[PDB]
RNA sequence: UUCGGGUCUUGUAAUUGGAAUGAGUACAAUGUAAAUACCUUAACGAGGAACAAUUGGAGGGCAAGUCUGGUGCCAGCAGCCG
C-alpha cells in the first residue's frame, strides 16, 4: 500500500520523488530516539509548502511526530508566499521546487522570506549559476530566481522571487560521454551591511590561488547596502567554473562567520573549486543529484553521464536506492575506453514521465 | 480512405472460401505495413493466449469457491517494453485492475522458421562490481564503498580540511587538462584542437526538416540498440524489461473467483499497462458532442459508459459551456451538432486522449439504433471544478 | 535637436547592453529618459549627468515617485570637466559633437567599463571599425582599434529620429581590452600622426617631409640628453629593414606599426 | 464587503484579459 | 484547493 | 449576483497611511497646487 | 509535400517482433469462422475444424498473424479488440449490405 | 502542411472574433511558424494541438487557411459527412 | 436620394381526377469464342411520384439568452447555449 522508508534521511528527496512519481510513500522512524523527537520545524513547514503547489495531497504526522504518510497530488503551482523558518534558509526550499516546477500545471511564481544564506545549504548564487544553468541542458528554457533583497544570519530580512516560466513535457534526454573543457572562471563575491573592503579583500584570496590557471579570472563585486541589504552583517563568495562549450557548471559556495578573515574564505573557496573540478566529469557534486532525477523522469529512452569516481561516495549510494524504491529504475554504469582518467559513464533509462497537469 | 481494397468472396465449399481469392487476400496481409499509433506505442499490453488457475484445490475446498483466486496468464507482449519488477499495475478489461505478482520469459512456442533456424506452424493453446553492490540492499552504503575501494539535505558537499588543501592544490597540475622548424607543427595542431572546442558545435545536412526530426528519432533508437548489446541479458531484462515479442509468463492474485468460473474463450482477454496518471482518480474535464447518427441528445446527469484507455465505465457527466468565456455554466442537454465542455467523475488520463460513449451496452436494449453516442477528447484533469447555473429570482 | 521616437531600438540598445541586476550602469544626456527607465528596471545604480538642467528636471519628473527614485541618481554639467564616478558599463545618447573626446575618455578613464553600447554618425562608425585595407580606414581607427575592440550592433534610420538628421547613424558597442596593451599613448599617437598625414603615401614619405624631420631630429637630441643628415640615414636604415617604407599606411595593421616602433626605439629615437 | 472584494476581482479579469490580448495581437502581426 | 495537512501531534 | 452600483470606499488604516504619506510626500517638495494672486 | 508528416516514434523491437493482431469482425452470420479456417488452411496448409480464442500461425519466413473472431453480439468485445488490433477483417454481408 | 501548434484565439471573449479563427502552425518542409485561418470557430473545434494540417492560399498578415486536418476536409467535418481519424 | 410615381387576374402555407413513362426487377430471344452490356420484349415497377440533385454565393428575423463600451431606454459584437 505505502513504499515505507525509515529516518529523517532525504526528506526532501523522498518527498518530491513520490510527488513525481505519483505514488503514495510513508517515512517512518523519524528521529525516534532524539530527545526532541519527529520533525523539525522546517521540515514542517517544507511540507506545507508542497501542500501549497500541489492540489489534492494528504499529508499526515504522526501523534509523536516520528511518522508521516503522504499520498501525493497533481501539480499545480500558482501565486504564493512561503515563510521560511529561521531554521533554515530560503535555499533549503527552492531546492527541492525546483525538480517540481518545470512540470506543473500554472507557473510558479512563490515569494521566500527569511535567512537567505547559511553554511550547509544552496545559496542564492548557487541556484542562480550552479543548478538552474543544468536545468537549461535539460529543456527549462526560462527560469529566474530574483534576488529582492539579501538577508544574512541570524536575523535574516532577505527576500527572493522564484519565477520559471517554462512548462515541459518532461526533461529531454541527456548525452554527455565526455569531460566538458571549462573556458573561464566567474562567480560573484557579496556582503551586506558592511564596507565594500570586505568584498575587495575576499576576491583577492580567490585570486591568489587562481591567479596561476591559464583562465580568465572575473568575480563579481556585489556589495549591498542600505534598506535592501536585510537586518544582520554577512558576507560570502561563489565561484563558478564554466564550460561555454556544452554550457556546464562546478561552483563551490561558503559564508563568512564574525571575526572571520575576507581574505582566508576567499583562498579557502578557490582552493575549494579546485577540489571539485578534480572530483567531476560532466556535473559536481552539488549538481549530480538534481541531474540523476531528471535523467529518471525523462522519455522512455537511454541517456548517458559520465561521473567520476570520487562522485560514487555514500551520499550518491542513497541516492539510487531512493530512486529505485520508488521509480523502480537502475542506474549502469559502466567503465569508459579511455585510460588517462577511470571515470564512468551512467546510463539511465527515463520512465517516460508526462506533465499531465498543464492543459492543452 | 479512398481507395481502400475491398476483397470479394463468392460462395464456400466445404467450410472454405475460394482458393484464387484467398492467395490475394493472404498475399495483401503478408506485405502490409502498419502506421505508428500514439496509444499502442505508450503502453505495454498482451493478448492472453492461455489461462489457468494456479489456485491449489483444497484452499477452493476448506473455504470454498468463493475464495479469490490466482491465476497465470500467458502470451506475447506488445507496445511498449514491460518493467521486469514485480508490482506493476496492469488492467484487465473487463475485470478491474490488478498488480502483477510475477513475471518470466518463456521460450516462443511458436517459433518463426527464420528464428528457428537460427537456433508447429500453428499455435493455438485455448482451442566487486560497484554496480551490482548499489542494490544489495543488504549491504550498507559505507560497506560498500570500502569493499570495492552523509546525507542530502546537506546541500554543500563533503570537504577535506583546509589546511590540507591548501597544500594539496599549491600547484595547479593534475588540472591542466580540464582547462583550455618542427615544433611549428605542435603549435598548429594545439592550435587546431582549440579551435575546434571553442568554435566546434555552432559550425557542426538533410533536405527537408521532416527528415532532421526523422533522423534525430532513428539516432537516439540506434544508441539505445547498442548500449542493450553491450549489456547481459540479465542486465538489459533488467533495466528494459519485457520487450515486445517476449512470450511471458503473469500470474496474478485477488482475482475475483467468477473470471475464473466465467471464461469462455471466444472472449478475449486484453491485458493493457496503466501509467502513473491512469491510476489517479478524479474529475475530467473533456470536450464532447453528441454523435451524428445517434438519434437523440443527452442530456446531463445521465448514465453514459465511456471508454478511456484501457477502461470501459459508466459516469455521471455535466455538459456546460464557457459563456463568451467568463464563467462555467451548466447545460441541460448536448448541442444539436456541436460538442460542449462536459465535466464526469473517473479515472484520469494524459490529455488529448480520445474516447467515445455508449448509453446501452446490453443486447436486450439494443434496438435498431445508432448505439454510439458522444464522441471528444479530454481537454484537463483536475481535482475539482466549480460549474454553476443561472437562479433568477422573481418578484412583483 | 533630434529626438529618437522609436521604442524598439531604445528596447534593443538596453538588450545588447545585458545589464546584469549587480552591476551600476551610467547615462549621459538621458534628456527624456524613455530609454533610462528600462535601465534603471535591470541596474541597481544609475548615474545621469545632464547638460541642460531642465531636461535632469523633467528626467526626474518621470522617476518621480518610483521606487526606482531612490536607485536613480541625477547629475548637470558637461561629463568632461566633472570627473566620472566609477561605472561598470555606459550606454547613452551622446551627441556627435563630443563623441570623439567621448569615446577617448571613456578608454583614458581608469577601470574603464567592460562594455559600453554608444550611438555615432554612420561614417564616424565606419571609421571606428575600419580594418586596415579598407577604403575608410583612418589614423583614428588604428588608435581606437589597439586599445580596444569595437563591433557594430545596428543601424538607426535617419527617420525614426525626429526632427530626422541629414546623416544616418548607427549603434555600436566598444569594449575596453583588460589589461590595457602596454604602450605608451603619447608615443603610439605620435607614431600614428606622422604616418597617417596621407594614407595612401609610402610610409617613407611621410618621414622624408622636412618640418617633421626637424621635430623627428630635435626629439632625438633630446634622448641623447637623457649630424641632422646622420638621423636622415638612420631613419631611411631602419625603414628598409622592417620594410614598411615600400608599404601604404593604410594597408599596414596594427603589428606592423609596432614592428616601426620598436625598431625606431633600437635606433634610439622616440616620436613622443 | 464582498461587493468591495469582488470589485477587485473583476477588475483584475478585466486587466489581465486586455493585456493578454495586446500580447496575442502583438505576436500575429 | 483539494487536500490538507492532518496535524495530530499535541 | 451583480450590483448596480461602485460600492462606497472603505477607509482602512493602510488607505489612511498611503493618504498620509502623499500628504507627507508632497510637503518636502513643496508641491502645492494652489491659487495665486493673477 | 505529400511526403511530409507529423513525426512520430514506433516502438516495434529491432528484432523478434510480436506476431500482428488480426481482428475478425462482422455482424453474426457474415462468415468470420470460415474466412479463419480458409486463411489458416492456405498458409499452413492444415484445416481446423473449431476455433476459439487467439490462434498464432507461422506466415512468412519472418512474419507470423494471431487471429481474433470477435463476438457479433458483444459491443464491449468490440471495443477492447478495436484498441489492440493491428488489420482488422470487417466481414460486410454483399447482399444485405451494411 | 503544417502542425497545430497553438489556437491563439481559444480564449477570447467574442464568438467569431477574427482572432478566434487565427491557428499557429508551423510547416513541416522548412519549419517556419506561420498563421492559418479555419471557417468558423465551430471547425476551430476540430483542429487540435498536434494535428496534420493542409494549408491553402487565402486581422491582415494571415493568407492561410485549413483545408484539411488529419488527412480529411473541414467541410466534412463541419458538414460532419465524415468523421476526423485520430 | 426623400417626395412618391407606373401597372393589372394576382396569390394561396388549399383540395382533388385519371392518362404516360423509364431507373430498376425479369420469362425469353438477340448479341458473344463463352459471357456482361446495348437494341428488343412477356410479367412487375409512381404522389412525399421517400423511385428523397448537387455544388457555391447573397441577405434576413427572432430570446425573462450571453459578452463588451457608455452624456439614461443606446450602440458594437454576435446568439446550436433560454
Ligand atoms: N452461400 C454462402 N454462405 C456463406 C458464405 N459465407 C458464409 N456463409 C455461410 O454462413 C454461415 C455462417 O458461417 P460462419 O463462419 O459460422 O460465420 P460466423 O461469423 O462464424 O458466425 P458466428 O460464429 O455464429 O458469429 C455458414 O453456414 C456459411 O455456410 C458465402 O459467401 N456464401
Ligand atoms: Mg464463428
Amino acid at each position: 500500500k505505502y513504499t515505507t522508508f525509515q529516518g529523517s534521511q532525504n526528506f526532501r528527496l523522498r518527498i518530491v520523488l513520490a510527488t513525481l512519481s505519483g505514488k503514495p510513500i510513508k517515512i517512518e522512524k523519524i528521529r525516534s530516539g532524539d530527545l526532541n523527537p519527529g520533525l523539525k520545524d522546517y521540515e514542517v513547514s517544507f511540507l506545507r509548502l508542497i501542500e501549497s503547489v500541489t492540489n489534492g495531497s494528504v499529508i499526515e504526522i504522526s501523534y509523536t511526530g516520528t511518522t508521516v504518510i503522504y499520498r501525493p497530488g497533481i501539480i499545480v503551482g500558482g501565486a504564493s508566499t512561503h515563510i521560511c523558518p529561521s531554521s533554515k534558509p530560503v535555499g533549503y526550499f527552492v531546492e527541492p521546487m525546483l525538480y517540481l516546477a518545470p512540470f506543473s500545471k500554472k507557473k510558479f511564481s512563490i515569494l521566500f522570506k527569511g535567512i537567505t544564506a547559511s553554511h550547509n545549504d544552496a545559496g542564492i548564487e548557487a541556484i542562480k549559476w550552479g543548478l538552474m544553468p543544468v536545468m537549461e541542458k535539460f529543456g527549462v528554457r526560462e527560469c529566474a530566481l530574483h534576488t529582492l533583497k539579501r538577508g544574512s544570519p541570524p536575523l535574516g530580512g532577505g527576500e527572493v522571487h522564484l519565477v520559471v516560466d517554462s512548462l515541459i513535457a518532461q526533461p529531454i534526454t541527456m548525452h554527455e560521454i565526455d569531460r566538458p573543457i571549462i573556458s573561464s572562471i566567474t562567480g560573484v563575491a557579496y556582503s551586506t551591511r558592511v564596507s565594500p573592503s570586505l568584498v575587495n579583500r575576499m576576491i583577492d584570496g580567490a585570486k591568489k590561488v587562481l591567479k596561476n590557471l591559464q583562465c580568465e579570472v572575473n568575480i563579481t563585486a556585489d556589495v549591498w547596502r542600505g534598506e535592501n541589504s536585510g537586518k544582520s552583517p554577512g558576507w560570502g563568495i561563489t565561484l563558478v567554473a564554466q564550460s561555454k562549450q556544452k554550457g556546464w557548471s562546478y561552483f563551490a559556495e561558503d559564508i563568512g562567520d564574525a571575526g572571520s578573515i575576507p581574505e582566508e574564505l576567499g583562498e579557502k573557496v578557490a582552493c575549494q573549486l579546485l577540489e571539485e573540478i578534480s572530483k567531476s566529469a560532466a556535473v559536481g557534486r552539488n549538481q549530480l543529484p538534481l541531474a540523476i532525477v531528471y535523467m529518471v523522469i525523462g522519455k522512455e529512452d537511454i541517456g548517458r553521464l559520465r561521473i567520476n569516481k570520487e562522485q560514487i561516495d555514500e551520499r550518491f549510494i542513497i541516492l539510487l536506492r531512493d530512486i529505485k524504491k520508488i521509480f523502480n529504475t537502475e542506474v549502469f554504469l559502466k567503465p569508459v575506453d579511455e585510460a588517462d582518467n577511470e571515470d564512468m559513464i551512467a546510463t539511465i533509462k527515463g520512465i517516460g514521465f508526462t506533465n499531465t497537469s498543464k492543459k492543452i | 480512405y479512398q481507395g481502400a481494397k475491398l476483397f470479394y468472396l463468392s460462395g464456400v465449399i466445404n467450410g472454405r472460401y475460394p482458393d484464387r481469392e484467398i492467395l490475394n487476400l493472404s498475399r495483401f496481409i503478408s506485405v502490409m505495413k502498419f502506421r505508428p499509433l500514439k496509444w499502442r506505442n505508450e503502453h505495454p499490453y498482451m493478448l492472453a493466449d492461455r489461462f489457468t488457475d494456479l489456485t491449489h484445490p483444497e484452499l477452493i475446498e476448506t473455504q470454498g469457491l468463493q475464495i479469490d483466486r490466482k491465476v497465470a496468464i500467458y502470451g506475447y507482449l506488445h507496445g511498449t517494453p514491460l518493467p521486469s519488477a514485480p508490482g506493476t499495475r496492469v488492467h484487465i478489461a473487463g475485470v478491474g485492475d490488478f498488480s502483477v505478482a510475477q513475471i518470466e520469459k518463456l521460450p516462443d512456442p511458436c517459433p518463426t522458421p527464420f528464428y528457428q533456424q537460427k537456433l508447429k506452424l500453428i499455435y493455438a493453446p485455448m482451442s566487486w562490481n560497484i554496480g551490482k553492490l548499489i542494490y544489495m540492499d543488504n549491504i550498507s552504503p559505507e560497506e560498500c564503498i570500502r569493499r570495492w575501494r552523509v546525507d542530502l539535505e546537506k546541500f554543500v558537499p563533503y570537504f577535506d580540511t583546509f589546511e590540507k588543501l591548501a597544500k594539496k592544490w599549491k600547484s595547479v597540475d593534475a588540472i591542466k587538462e580540464r582547462f583550455l622548424r618542427e615544433m611549428n607543427a605542435a603549435k598548429k595542431e594545439k592550435l587546431r584542437a582549440q579551435f575546434e572546442i571553442e568554435e566546434g558545435e555552432n559550425f557542426k545536412e538533410y533536405d527537408t526538416w521532416y527528415e532532421l526530426q526523422k533522423a534525430k528519432i532513428s539516432k537516439q533508437l540506434e544508441i539505445n540498440n547498442i548500449e542493450y548489446q553491450e549489456m547481459t541479458p540479465e542486465q538489459r531484462q533488467r533495466i528494459e524489461g519485457f520487450k515486445a515479442g517476449s512470450y511471458v509468463r503473469i500470474v496474478f492474485e485477488k482475482v475475483p473467483m467468477e473470471f475464473v468460473k466465467n471464461f469462455n474463450p471466444k472472449f478475449p482477454i486484453v491485458m493493457g499497462g496503466l501509467l502513473p496518471t491512469e491510476i489517479k482518480f478524479g474529475i475530467v474535464k473533456a470536450r464532447l458532442r453528441r454523435h451524428r447518427w445517434h438519434k437523440k441528445i443527452l442530456k446531463t446527469n445521465d448514465p453514459l459508459v465511456l471508454s478511456l484507455g484501457w477502461r470501459r465505465f459508466q459516469t455521471l457527466p455535466i455538459y456546460t459551456t464557457t459563456d463568451s468565456r467568463t464563467r462555467t455554466r451548466m447545460l441541460k442537454y448536448t448541442p444539436e451538432h456541436t460538442y460542449c465542455n462536459a465535466a464526469f467523475y473517473g479515472p484520469l488520463c494524459s490529455p488529448n486522449t480520445p474516447f467515445c460513449g455508449v448509453q446501452i451496452v446490453a443486447n436486450s436494449d439494443t434496438g435498431n439504433g445508432f448505439r454510439i453516442a458522444a464522441t471528444g477528447i479530454v481537454e484537463e484533469i483536475d481535482v475539482n471544478i466549480e460549474i454553476v447555473k443561472k437562479l433568477k429570482l422573481v418578484g412583483f | 535637436q533630434h529626438i529618437l521616437k522609436n521604442p524598439l531600438v531604445a528596447q534593443g540598445i538596453v538588450d545588447k547592453a545585458q545589464i546584469r541586476p549587480s552591476d551600476v550602469v551610467l547615462e549621459v544626456g538621458p534628456g527624456t529618459g524613455n530609454l533610462t527607465v528600462r535601465i534603471l528596471e535591470q541596474a541597481k545604480n544609475v548615474v545621469a549627468v545632464e547638460m541642460d538642467p531642465r531636461m535632469a528636471a523633467e528626467l526626474t519628473k518621470r522617476v518621480r515617485g518610483t521606487p526606482v527614485e531612490k536607485k536613480l541618481e541625477i547629475m548637470l554639467g558637461d561629463f568632461m570637466k566633472t570627473e566620472l564616478p566609477y561605472f561598470d558599463i555606459c550606454i547613452s545618447n551622446t551627441p556627435y559633437q563630443i563623441s570623439s573626446p567621448l569615446v577617448f575618455k571613456l578608454i583614458n578613464q581608469p577601470r574603464p567599463p567592460r562594455v559600453s553600447i554608444l550611438m555615432f554618425q554612420r561614417e564616424f562608425a565606419l571609421r571606428l571599425l575600419a580594418r586596415p585595407g579598407d577604403s575608410l580606414y583612418c589614423r583614428l581607427s588604428a588608435n581606437v582599434q589597439m586599445w580596444a575592440n569595437v563591433t557594430h550592433i545596428m543601424k538607426v534610420g535617419k527617420n525614426n529620429f525626429r526632427p530626422p538628421p541629414q546623416v544616418e547613424s548607427s549603434v555600436v558597442r566598444l569594449e575596453i581590452k583588460n589589461p590595457r596593451p602596454q604602450v605608451d599613448y603619447n608615443e603610439w599617437d605620435g607614431l600614428l600622426r606622422i604616418v597617417f598625414v596621407r594614407k595612401n603615401r609610402t610610409i617613407s614619405a611621410g618621414f622624408k617631409s622636412t618640418t617633421v624631420m626637424d621635430i623627428l631630429e630635435k626629439n632625438y637630441k633630446t634622448f641623447l640628453a637623457m649630424m641632422h643628415d646622420v638621423v636622415k640615414e638612420k631613419i631611411d636604415t631602419v625603414l628598409k629593414e622592417t620594410d614598411l617604407g615600400d608599404k601604404r599606411a593604410g594597408k599596414c595593421d596594427q603589428n606592423d606599426f609596432l614592428r616601426l616602433l620598436y625598431a625606431f626605439h633600437q635606433v634610439g629615437i622616440h616620436f613622443s | 464587503f464582498e461587493a468591495r472584494q469582488r470589485i477587485e476581482e473583476k477588475n483584475k479579469e478585466s486587466s489581465d484579459y486586455h493585456a493578454k490580448m495586446a500580447h496575442i495581437v502583438n505576436t500575429i502581426n | 484547493k483539494r487536500g490538507g495537512v492532518i496535524d495530530k501531534r499535541f | 449576483f451583480d450590483r448596480t452600483a461602485k460600492p462606497v470606499p472603505v477607509i482602512t488604516s493602510e488607505v489612511t497611511e498611503s493618504l498620509e504619506d502623499m500628504i507627507r510626500r508632497r510637503i518636502q517638495d513643496s508641491n502645492f497646487d494652489d491659487l495665486q494672486r493673477r | 509535400e505529400r511526403k511530409l508528416h507529423v513525426p512520430m516514434v514506433d516502438r516495434t523491437p529491432e528484432d523478434d517482433p510480436p506476431p500482428f493482431i488480426v481482428a475478425v469482425v462482422g455482424p453474426p452470420g457474415t462468415g468470420k469462422t470460415t474466412l479463419i479456417r480458409s486463411l489458416v488452411r492456405r498458409m499452413t496448409k492444415s484445416t481446423l475444424n473449431d476455433i476459439q480464442g487467439p490462434i498464432t500461425v507461422v506466415s512468412g519466413k519472418h512474419r507470423r498473424l494471431t487471429f481474433l473472431e470477435c463476438p457479433a453480439d458483444d459491443l464491449n468485445a468490440m471495443i477492447d479488440i478495436a484498441k489492440i488490433a493491428d488489420l482488422v477483417l470487417l466481414l460486410i454481408d454483399g447482399n444485405f449490405g451494411f | 502542411k503544417g502542425i497545430v501548434l497553438e489556437k491563439l484565439g481559444i480564449e477570447s471573449k467574442q464568438p467569431n472574433s477574427a482572432i478566434r479563427k487565427c491557428v499557429r502552425v508551423q510547416l513541416i518542409k522548412n519549419g517556419k511558424k506561420v498563421t492559418a485561418f479555419v471557417p468558423n470557430d465551430g471547425c476551430l473545434n476540430f483542429v487540435d494541438e498536434n494535428d496534420e494540417v493542409l494549408l491553402a492560399g487565402f486581422i491582415p498578415g494571415v493568407r492561410f487557411k485549413v483545408v484539411k486536418v488529419s488527412g480529411v476536409s473541414l467541410l466534412a467535418l463541419w458538414k460532419e459527412k465524415k468523421e476526423k481519424p485520430r
